[PDB]
RNA sequence: GACGACCCAUUCGAACGUCUGCCCUAUCAACUUUCGAUGGUAGUCGCCGUGCCUACCAUGGUGACCACGGGUGACGGGGAAUCAGGGUUCGAUUCCGGAGAGGGAGCCUGAGAAACGGCUACCACAUCCAAGGAAGGCAGCAGGCGCGCAAAUUACCCACUCCCGACCCGGGGAGGUAGUGACGAAAAAUAACAAUACAGGACUCUUUCGAGGCCCUGUAAUUGGAAUGAGUCCACUUUAAAUCCUUUAACGAGGAUCCAUUGGAGGGCAAGUCUGGUCGCAGCAGCCGCGGUAAUUCCAGCUCCAAUAGCGUAUAUUAAAGUUGCUGCAGUUAAAAAGCUCGUAGUUGGAUCUUGGAGGGUGCGCCGUC
């Protein structure tokens, strides 16, 4: 039964450079709240202190080493890093964009099958998406390096094939009880 | 509490090496009492229906269990939790199995089949050696099992191969420098190696300075080392990996490595 | 630095700041339990009591006004205290022998604005809420 | 629409009479399966029948044309009987069995214990 | 020291002459409103340099 | 195919014994024994060690390194919360150890109990009665009274998880299962895309006027095709049987909705150099301060901000607080060096004794670097 918070608010509240940056993000990032925002300000930090640490110990280190070496290939699993990074002293110089770059709903515009970060989201959220096998309707996702590939619509809302829509399909039926018979 | 013996087990202060989930209720087994101390032990239960996949329900594991199917050292055992352990058999027969219960070098008692021959066999570390009453001497193993008679030479500490149908020492190893050895507790539970140095302790506590065979030496006490046979020659099988233990990126260079690629 | 500084002296000055820790208030406050003894609230965050009566309290200067708040006692022992009550014309809603919820200032037990030796604030009766009753959310019920 | 069922881990568990495994039942796009279409389905795999072939756990999946559950082909119609969960057996037409609900049985055994012995004097007054 | 009346309590609040509700639009869900406020504020929102100008301004 | 026994070991334990670590307090400084306080010695007792008890015999044992005494929003710990680092605070409460079942005391049985879903007395409470009698203990599960700031069903099941018994088979308010459930935590709906239509800006062309143009955002005009569960619902799943989830045929989005909220907009502080009303009145205002007739603080709207299926308020406590300061405070004048010195504890103490070559980890194309 055990539970953990996923986000944190900043230290303090009113400081417009930091709320236009965040409204930037969200906009970008067809995010819906702050703590849309904050949710990642806060795994970030959490990201950057697990980084710190290990960079402290020495190289080497038993528990550097296998701790670091982790760290590390978690990171590049997702693409949030890269190599030359995917070192330590990378991680520490870098950003939250390079997660949220790695959501669904941004991807969902970034090949054609949505044009919006917009459309994205309400595509997700109504189940037209599947990564490989499987809906997600999870607009806050991962996508994962080689799945980048396996996304596209479902098998069977109707783009993606299957009848039309129940409202499409009440249209077609909206030109049959009338204009073609009484 | 306070007037007489627990009879059950808070899952969760069950011990760890049985790999028994969080979550799916608040007990867990609690051993019977029997041949091995209740957190060295392995509840048949957990070997049925929990590391062997036989049996689904505890209702199920029973239902096995009073067809006889199972024996522990060859003589029909039909308790639920019989604590059975280390250097135990267990044999299913009308599935043709033969098991011996000895340690990964995660410390996780290991399921490890044994060939329908062995299985006669168990070998038992010497806890005490005896004069028992109108002058009899006898050896007491770890598993619970007193013989009588033995030959002078066997001391506490020394291991002896049992028969098994008969009970019958059928000989023995001496614990001296060099010997094959096998960790039953602790941080190194399941390591094997050869010996080096026993240190000595009046009063209390002697420690084992073990080396494996990679040169990768460690000490427990010597309430921890048990005697298996002579270097490079075990008197049993050993399971899977030679009690090596290895790095955690040791341990991720083979798991990678050996596959998504690698036959 | 006026304070020892050998390695040995661990209980010195362990122990000299045993004894300078009471000047603090919030330290103080706390190890003799006042809370439960002194203050007309249990040591809870909130009490109960009936109104004896409406007071128009004269607020200090520079301010002039009518305050208005009852005085309670509280049930939970017998204890007399003054509370305001907030917002326009809610006195209105409160009549002697009421029954009210109070609770603190939010001043750490210290009076509140202009409003003089109160420190408490109406919060419910109709067990009712001043709020809803106030807005018309809800009403005088009976 | 065709469908397909798929049966996956198997375990050949002699000890309890019966082979077990996952069962994992593809039905493309639409939902669902019937417990009996799919013990009728399994029966022809397995060279067993439906009467040998239990069928239970079963969650169809996120989104649709999935479900994997859990199945058991019994090697004696006489073994399945008595190694069988009885709830399982009378679940289909084989089995059902008397039921209560509860607390009136247990009122009558209290009822009983005020009486000496005799006690079928309380059964006859409950 | 108290003395004095209340007579008077809730004078104002009786006098202010009440206001319709009027109405009209919803204003939008979540993300869609972040949206609207974020193309308002940056986008819409290029600004001038005007040496500034405002949010909640009459004339 | 249906258990006893003696003795020994074993297993689960038990009972005691070692140290080392605990809150506040000196407006608690000496304490502990003639009803043993500390020790000898012997016995009786106990499962057994032991002043346990008792005789005799000694006169001990403890304290400024806080004993003794008193207090306590003290059950103890694993743990929890607050994150520089140091720290700061909590811990009844899913585990461990300890304690109790109205208060006190005693006891039977049994291997194990000083047991209360055993008993027994008194003490406090309550109940039945044909008035002599007689029967009882929810700090078990529900529920109810009282109490209060505050806390759920008089529901289903032994199928799971395990336990017990003569036991595969029975029994389990252990425990599971549903109901209540914004402690609190996760996922995150209440509407996406063109088009006209327009409103617009970097780009280009032009001497200018003027025109083109990409990137598009709105904003209507309605369109136009493009959509999904929230509800509802054959069927099916879940499971002991159900529910819900996770599953879906048939339905379910043109806004007046299938209708989002709660605080704020004078300063700190994010946001009205508003409009009506009042005129230091009502109210606002943690603090500073507003309102005494052009009120950007009120009272309302309008409009706007902020957090958003949540938000305000009160309160314990923590961070901020280097305002308890080890790290890392101040004390000439701001709150603070005793009038001065001796001085035990405590703390604190000068100098000086012995003088490349290769093995293994990961980078770079047999070579090497670190």
């Amino acid at each position: 039964w055990v539970c953990r918070k996923t986000y944190v608010t900043p230290r303090r509240p009113f400081e417009k450079s930091r709320l236009d940056q965040e409204l930037k993000l969200i906009g970008e990032y067809g995010l819906r709240n702050k703590r849309e925002v904050w949710r990642v300000k806060f795994t970030l930090a959490k990201i950057r202190k697990a980084a710190r640490e290990l960079l402290t110990l020495d190289e080497k280190d038993p528990r550097r080493l296998f701790e670091g070496n982790a760290l590390l290939r978690r990171l590049v699993r997702i693409g949030v890093l890269d190599e030359g990074k995917m070192k330590l002293d990378y991680i520490l110089g870098l950003k939250i964009e390079d997660f949220l770059e790695r959501r669904l709903q941004t991807q969902v515009f970034k090949l054609g099958l949505a044009k919006s970060i917009h459309h994205a989201r309400v595509l997700i959220r109504q189940r037209h998406i599947r990564v490989r096998k499987q809906v997600v309707n999870i607009p806050s996702f991962i996508v994962r390096l080689d799945s980048q590939k396996h996304i596209d619509f479902s098998l069977r809302s109707p783009y993606g094939g299957g009848r039309p829509g129940r409202v499409k399909r009440k249209n077609a039926k909206k030109g049959q009880g009338g204009a073609g018979a009484g | 509490m306070a007037r007489g013996p627990k009879k059950h087990l808070k899952r969760v202060a069950a011990p760890k090496h049985w790999m028994l989930d969080k979550l799916t209720s608040v007990f867990a087994p609690r051993p019977s009492t029997g041949p091995h101390k209740l957190r060295e032990c392995l509840p048949l239960i957990i070997f049925l229906r929990n590391k062997l996949k036989y049996a689904l329900t505890g209702d199920e594991v029973k239902k096995i269990c009073m067809q006889r199917f199972i024996k522990i050292d060859g003589k029909v055992r039909a308790d639920i939790t019989y604590p059975a352990g280390f250097m135990d058999v267990i044999s299913i027969d009308k599935t043709g199995e033969n098991f011996r219960l000895i340690y990964d070098t995660k410390g996780r008692f290991a399921v490890h089949r044994i060939t329908p021959e062995e299985a006669k066999y168990k070998l038992c570390k010497v806890r005490k050696i005896f004069v028992g009453t109108k002058g009899i001497p006898h050896l007491v193993t770890h598993d619970a099992r007193t013989i009588r008679y033995p030959d002078p030479l066997i001391k506490m500490n020394d291991t002896i191969q049992i028969d098994l149908e008969t009970g019958k020492i059928t000989d023995f190893i001496k614990f001296d420098t060099g010997n094959l050895c096998m960790v039953t507790g602790g941080a190194n539970l399941g390591r094997i190696g050869v010996i080096t140095n026993r240190e000595r302790h009046p009063g209390s506590f002697d420690v084992v300075h073990v080396k494996d065979a990679n040169g990768n030496s460690f000490a427990t006490r010597l309430s921890n080392i048990f005697v298996i046979g002579k270097g490079n020659k075990p008197w049993i099988s050993l399971p899977r990996g030679k009690g090596i233990r290895l790095t955690i990126a040791e341990e991720r260079d083979k798991r990678l490595a050996a596959k998504q690629s690698s036959g | 630095m006026g304070k020892c500084r050998g390695l040995r002296t661990a209980r010195k000055l362990r122990s000299h700041r045993r004894d300078q820790k009471w000047h603090d208030k919030q330290y103080k406050k706390a190890h003799l339990g006042t809370a439960l003894k002194a203050n007309p609230f249990g040591g809870a965050s909130h009490a109960k009591g009936i109104v004896l009566e409406k007071v128009g309290v004269e607020a200090k200067q520079p301010n002039s006004a009518i305050r208005k708040c009852v005085r309670v006692q509280l049930i939970k022992n017998g204890k007399k205290i003054t509370a305001f009550v907030p917002n326009d014309g809610c006195l209105n809603f409160i009549e002697e022998n009421d029954e009210v919820l109070v609770a603190g200032f939010g001043r750490k037990g210290h009076a509140v604005g202009d409003i003089p030796g109160v420190r408490f604030k109406v919060v419910k009766v109709a067990n009712v809420s001043l709020l809803a009753l106030y807005k018309g959310k809800k009403e005088r019920p009976r | 629409d065709t469908v397909t069922i798929r049966t996956r881990k198997f375990m050949t568990n002699r000890l309890l009479q019966r082979k077990q495994m996952v069962i994992d039942v593809l039905h493309p796009g639409k939902a669902t399966v019937p417990k009996t279409e799919i013990q009728e389905k399994l029966a022809k795999m397995y060279k067993t029948t439906p009467d040998v072939i239990f069928v239970f756990g079963f969650r169809t999946h996120f989104g649709g044309g999935k479900t994997t559950g859990f199945g058991m082909i019994y090697d004696s119609l006489d073994y399945a009987k008595k190694n069988e969960p009885k709830h399982r057996l009378a679940r289909h037409g084989l089995y059902e069995k008397k039921k209560t609900s509860r607390k009136q049985r247990k009122e009558r055994k209290n009822r009983m214990k005020k009486v000496r012995g005799t006690a079928k004097a309380n059964v006859g007054a409950g | 020291k108290v003395h004095g009346s209340l007579a008077r309590v809730g004078k104002v609040r009786g006098q202010t002459l009440k206001v319709a509700k009027q109405e009209k639009k919803k204003k939008r869900t979540g993300r869609a409103k972040r949206r609207m406020q974020y193309n308002r504020r940056f986008v819409n929102v290029v600004p001038t340099f005007g040496k500034k100008k405002g949010p909640n301004a009459n004339s």
